């Protein structure tokens, strides 16, 4: 997210990948094509001349580039039986050294782009990659994670903030949702008190736990045009019912 | 070797001593066969030979980084790679882990086992005397979980001539 | 380990004790050593080393998951992995399955076997002694399948030294 | 071999098979391995080597003979033979031996045994076959004693290797 | 096991027991250790692992069917898997074969065998003790090649101590 | 077997169990390890051979008959009978002896042995656990002598395939 | 060069991430802070990073 | 077995006897144990393992038909197949081949051999005693290569108890 | 085979005898045991056999040179080799590598050992003989770690029969 | 057990440890190894069977006491008895005896030892160490006899699993 | 198998028997057991397993053709073939390689050995003898390098029950 | 429509390409921009629809 909303709010082409090599580049610029023509089509406003653009397009790329390579750590040494995640972490060298990739509009350099590795590096660590890449990757970000309280902020705060979303998405409906303070946290809690104790996917955990709770809501919303139901303690609580550990033990251990 | 480990009073402690016996002879009497693993969220007693004693302590830290610390699964999680068609050959050693909610051993075999009703634990050579020493103290007196996992690891040093009074006892928290 | 079941008036129950011995010591006295499969239409009891033991009770819930619990079948489909040309290692243990049709037994090496007349089955240590206790019960007594199987176990406790009387046994239904 | 003897009523009945087998193959089936000594007034099973088999009931039997019969005595004062700073060979088999009055068990190495409260001996192979057996049907059934001695022997010589179905039975009026 | 097979008179028979021994029990004395293969084309006899036996019929039943039932060849056939660069492992156990041509017997070690001029084969434990009977009747006697292998099945059962009475017979046609 | 004898406060005790365990079978469960000697005044407890058990605590007997009960002296005198030219033979037992004012410790190879400073003693399979247990609640506890070993025989039991929970004790007024 | 003897040697590259860490500070409180001169010496280059880390090594796998 | 090979007054022979010996018991006494190779240009007769000998002998008739009956070279190819980086297993038995020109002995451990002076081949249990005997023919009288390989083994086969009269000759040409 | 090694006063000395013993004959009696890697920054002495010395010397040197010759850590980098899923075999012998700072032992099995308080280190079959000389010198005087590996060296020879006096000593710097 | 002795300065030590090992276990840590013979003029440190180690020790004082305590006479006398046909027990343990003028060893099959020239004598499980550490202090210190004894033990007793610290000295002013 | 090379006076000889033993037979008493290799460069004498034997020295040749008859490296690029992560199984024998230059020794185990002072090399079963008489003649005489080699192959198979008399000797130039 | 889905779950030590496949899976349903025949088109607002029998593996694999 941090990376997405640094493509749209400074416009410049961007592109994520989940570790061919050059088509990271080949890709960068097919989604340039869009704040040049779009950009350039309405600012400028016929005026086709590609032979023209094909060095407006790229003095763009060339610059203004940003590439997201997301869970890297999957590529660090250990890993005898296939010393190929040490090759991928090595053909992705040039690009962040700089080269010429050949692209369909013409040749663009990498030299001045913007790499941004995401990592967990919960199994290997920083150290456990290649030489090259520790002095071509200088910037060592520690982000923290969710915590309850910052479920319950994530919830609203932000625009296009899910309470949000489901408000409009059943406005459009014909129907009024509230969604009281104190019924935030039992809805933020209650998404924290699922991944301590299953995967911890993070926020996408609140995604899963609206539509458990809008899955009442959502369906007969057409049959009942024109009310307003108050969303709180009482109401998200008889909403899902009761998550608790599988059985685990009781089935493979004495 | 000896580890032993009592739990009373929401307190969890794990005991072991320190004598690394090569054949008959002593190499070392000093080494800590109790370690602390996930930044100190849970504890760690291995006995077996020292190699495959590591290769299965190591081998049980990974199974916990990887999933958030949730011991008693990251211990089936670890089991459960010795029940396949395809197995990870066998380790000659067993590990008792145990953090502020349970306690398990494991074994480089591949199973998991919990504690009884006094949930007390002891591996390695000179365990079930510890243990006798344990069970003796938790059932008959108000002794804390470190108090005994101390005095039980003595008894057994003094008759275990593959145990030593020098040990390394952790407790949570 | 002592694993016997008796069938008996539309009665099927698979009883056995619960001492996890290693070597002449005791680690645990209360073991489940009978558990439930497929959301309990069939039972069964493992007999052999804690890790294979499991190795191949997990390893025959497989083929009852991938054959709507088609035990009498689930079971040859698991025997045939060790009749090829690429062997399933081999499990120190044996398996007594029985659902409200049949009852089995399978071995790690990879065979299966049907009762005889009777439908009376024993595995593990204490086998036979509970065995011939039971054919004793069932041919001089009109006893439920389930107290012939709990009296059973107790006199196969009280001969061998690897078997205690604390156990467990399931019924259907 | 398999040899039980079961008391219940004022009846004593001592019943062993007659296979004598030699390694794996069987040199004889129809063999007496119970017979009457003291002019019958003692049972005497015994169970061993052919030879030391006698030997060891033949020295019995002098005991007997030297003291009016104290079946009791008899065996302590065989017993003692062993136990004594002297020594004697050491014979490799047991007698079962039981009158009127009692019901013992006599070693090679040289030790007497009564029974458990339940009055029922068993020597050999199947012995525990045997045993298993008797014990469920003394346990539960008001089942002759004799009866109970033949049911089990069978069942013993069903599990055994070593052990026919041809009995020799012997019951103290 | 102690399978036996004789021809003469155009008649080709083969039996043998029905006595599951493990160590020195008996698991089962009913076992069919005589099968039909190929709708009822061949007669098939197997002596040994009780897994490895099935491993080993079963392995010889593709190498029929898949030989539209040439006896004699689908054996070499069978045999050469373990004449080679990469082998089969190796089988413990041995099989006889016969349809209204031929008969043999095949070894899980990779080898095919023809009887000599008279056509007996027996295989497993008992088996020289069934094959001395056969050859005994066979040479002395106008006995149909059922008979005499019932016959000699005896004998062998009578010897062997781990061979029972309780057999199954095929003969052709 | 397990044998372990505590003395504190003008008190003396030895208590062993009553398994008599034959191979891995249990010929007896309710056997008396424990007796009194030299007219109600000495306390013996042997493990070990079910014979040479016997043959051993009947020579320190007739060793006590011999020397006004002089525990300590008989004692030596039944031991320095095995340090010579000639022997004794190797006693597959041990004895711990007590009377009033005396603990000790006998060995079938002729050895006399006084506890360490404790005054505890054990022997037997489930020995060390007896002791790890008594040692434990000798020194943290103001426990009955006779309570303690009625606890440690408990622990060791438990522990000790081959000891059960059936205990004789006798003590020293 | 303290920090390539005590973990990967990758030579001048080293630098950069050494800068890097140094005009953390000042990197991002430039412009609420225009037209000034500060001096970067010895007692700021200091207070500016901290010190190296000798990873662990023993702490585990060692007895 | 007995495989003997005379070669004198261009006259090359090769026999062997025929006991299929199992054990200690006879499988077959009739087995023809030298076979004829490449139409009929060379002589071949194994000694050992029924199985690993045809594996030995099958896989020299490979490298003959693969080098148009180069004998004495076609061994040594088979050979190199042993001493390389990855091996071809082992085989327990020995080869003897020879032709107008050659004669040799293989082993199936990877080796090829050649006769002395004498020109004189033997291999099996009964070896040098077939051997000692063509020598003892060979250089002491004016016999046929094939009187004296016949006489020879004769020799033999009356001292090997493994060995017998019934034996198979094959000359050239 | 007998390396010592010592470290007091900024000194660093490894040292080793130089017997080749093969069986319990010499084959070479001044072979170095105690050579010196990263053009002088680490000193390594190795314990074992003949190759699998090297195997692991050699096998320590890669470590050294892909590490900037970071002793502490390229040991572990080492063990951690055989703490996989897949092994690195086995190594029979150890290695003691010592530099201006560090001092360990590493064990063909896959772990790494620090010496106790003094930083005295022994390995091989002389091993403790050196090792107690050294304590002995080390805590009761004042001597080079030169003069003491020396000297150890040299006790340990004259009790190890396979340990000479004719030895090589390396120091720091 | 480790005892050593060493002299110097008219001045003679004897001194073993007190750790008497049962197995693994340790039945006692307090033992005197070491006592005074002859109306205390001679010192003997006896190792090996708790046992044949008193009746060896036992031996050589019936011995001193027969020739006026002539140290060296006695112990070859004693030597002598073992050294003809007439068969001695053969005790398995050894002595170490010395008084004002003398040092010896004396071995259970009967012979006697002179030190070397330094006069230090060691036997036991950890006796080459206690070895190799008095050595070292004889030959590279003015240190005190009877301390060299004290040193050495500890030494010893820290590499040996069956050697404790609880030590016993007897010096000969 | 008796292989000896001495080297004197700007002469190296390399002489070895000729027995080729099985078991305690003799197949061969006249085989060559010192090759040339490299048209005549170098000097090959094998001694172990006949195969193993020349899998090993047809190993050595190819790091010969590949290095232009670089003997001393060529000997160490074939060893450092056994120290890696994929070993080449092992090799039942041993070489001694020597040319105008050097003269070494290379075991299948992967190891390469260098003489010492007197340059004299011997391997195989009567090695040390051969060795003995070797050093004997060339420290106390001044015979020809080859001379010496006859002479001490000689002595060698004197005494050497698996060596004779004819052997085959080569020396460069 | 993506049926039979499990087929791609862990257990699955030697084809650890079960799990690459569910990977390389995850950009269309996360959102990026494939180059078709006919132009650049998103995915961001797709509908994806998995079926599974999940008899072996389960959600959580």
């Amino acid at each position: 997210e941090i990376a997405r909303r640094l493509a749209k709010l400074a416009n410049a082409p961007f592109i994520k990948v989940e570790a061919e090599v050059d088509s990271i580049i080949r890709d960068l610029t097919d989604s340039a094509m869009k704040l040049v023509r779009q950009q350039e089509i309405a600012k400028n406003r016929k005026l086709i001349n590609p032979e023209e653009l094909k060095q407006k397009a790229i003095d763009a790329v060339e610059q203004n580039g940003i590439v997201f390579i997301d869970e890297i750590d999957k590529i660090c040494k250990k890993s005898g039986a296939d010393v190929s995640r040490e090759g991928v972490q090595r053909d992705l060298l040039p690009l962040v050294e700089g080269s010429t990739v050949s692209t369909k509009h013409g040749m663009v350099k990498t030299d001045h782009i913007l790499f941004i590795a995401s990592g967990a590096f919960q199994v290997a660590r920083p150290s456990d990659l290649i030489p090259e890449l520790q002095g071509r990757l200088p910037i060592r970000v520690e982000l923290t994670a969710l915590s309850a309280a910052d479920f319950e902020r994530i919830l609203t705060e932000p625009h296009a903030s899910l309470t949000e979303q489901y408000k409009a998405l059943m406005a459009t409906e014909g129907v009024n949702i509230a969604f009281t303070t104190d019924a935030v946290k039992k809805i933020a809690e209650a998404a924290f008190r699922v991944n301590e104790k299953t995967e911890n996917i993070g926020a996408r955990r609140l995604h899963t736990v609206m539509e458990r709770l809008m899955d009442k809501i959502s369906f007969s919303a057409s049959d009942m045009n024109g009310q307003t139901v108050n969303i709180d303690a009482a109401y998200v609580a008889d909403a899902l019912g009761e998550v608790v550990e599988n059985e685990d033990l009781s089935r493979f251990i004495l | 070797t000896t580890i032993v480990s009592v739990r009373r009073n929401g307190q969890v402690v794990v005991g072991g001593d320190g004598q690394v016996s090569l054949g008959n002879t002593v190499m070392k009497g000093n080494a800590r066969k109790v370690r602390r693993l996930y930044n100190g969220k849970v504890l760690a007693g291995f006995a077996g030979g020292t190699a495959d004693a590591f290769t299965l302590f190591e081998l049980f830290e990974r199974k916990l980084e990887m999933h958030q610390g949730h011991l008693l699964k990251s211990a089936v999680e670890l089991a459960k790679d010795w029940r396949t068609d395809r197995a990870l050959r066998k380790l000659e050693a067993m590990l008792i882990v145990a953090d502020e909610k349970e306690s398990l051993i494991i074994t480089g075999i591949g199973d998991v086992v919990q504690p009884e009703e006094d949930q007390i634990l002891a591996i390695g050579s000179g365990g079930n005397y510890a243990l006798s020493a344990a069970r003796a103290l938790v059932e008959n007196t108000e002794l804390s979980a470190h108090e005994i996992v101390e005095k039980s690891l003595r008894i057994a040093g003094d008759i275990c001539v593959f145990t030593n009074t020098n040990f390394t006892i952790e407790e949570l928290p």
